[PDB]
Parts: C-alpha cells; sequence; structure tokens
C-alpha cells in the first residue's frame, strides 16, 4: 500500500492551501479592526476636519 | 507385541527432535521483524514529501 503513495498526495495539497487561505483572511480582519481603533482614538481626542 | 514396541520408542525422539528445530527456527524469525522490509521500496521521493 506504500508503494504508490501517489495520489493519496494531492488530497493533503489540497486541505493544505485552503487552510493557508483561511489564515491571510483572518489576519486580515485583525488589520481592519485596528484601523477601526486608529480613527476612535484621534476623533475622540477633539480634532476634527 | 516387541516389534510395535521397537518402533513407537524409535518415533518419540523424531517428535521431541522436530519439536527443538521449530524454537531455534521462531525466535530467527523474531529477529526477522524489525526494518528487514523497510529498505525494499524502490519509491523513496513520494515517501518524504508526504512525511513533510
Amino acid at each position: 500500500k506504500l508503494e504508490n503513495l501517489k495520489d493519496k498526495l494531492p488530497d493533503i495539497k489540497s486541505i493544505h492551501s485552503k487552510l493557508l487561505l483561511r489564515i491571510g483572511k483572518l489576519q486580515g480582519l485583525y488589520d481592519s479592526v485596528q484601523v477601526i481603533n486608529r480613527e476612535v482614538e484621534g476623533l475622540s481626542e477633539g480634532r476634527t476636519s | 507385541l516387541p516389534d510395535l514396541h521397537r518402533e513407537l520408542i524409535n518415533s518419540s525422539i523424531r517428535l521431541r527432535y522436530d519439536k527443538y528445530q521449530t524454537r531455534e527456527a521462531q525466535l530467527l524469525e523474531d529477529t526477522k521483524t524489525g526494518r528487514d522490509v523497510a529498505a525494499g521500496v524502490q519509491n523513496p521521493k513520494s515517501i518524504s514529501e508526504y512525511y513533510s
């Protein structure tokens, strides 16, 4: 059963490429929340234009 | 009666001699298990890409 190890390899390349996709999405949600917390800090200083 | 007495004792050594042969033979099998069969596969590049 270990002789081929051929058609069992690209179905782990598939589930590993979706996980690296889901990491980069939620790493982008934690970079737009840190934009909202830079505006609400600066706006509640008192200086708007 | 003494005809069959001689063949009976002559066959009980062979039954005990063939028993001792298997105990030495299946203690060699118990060392043969391991990586005797691991270095037999000719597909070594795919079995390191799968584990990585």
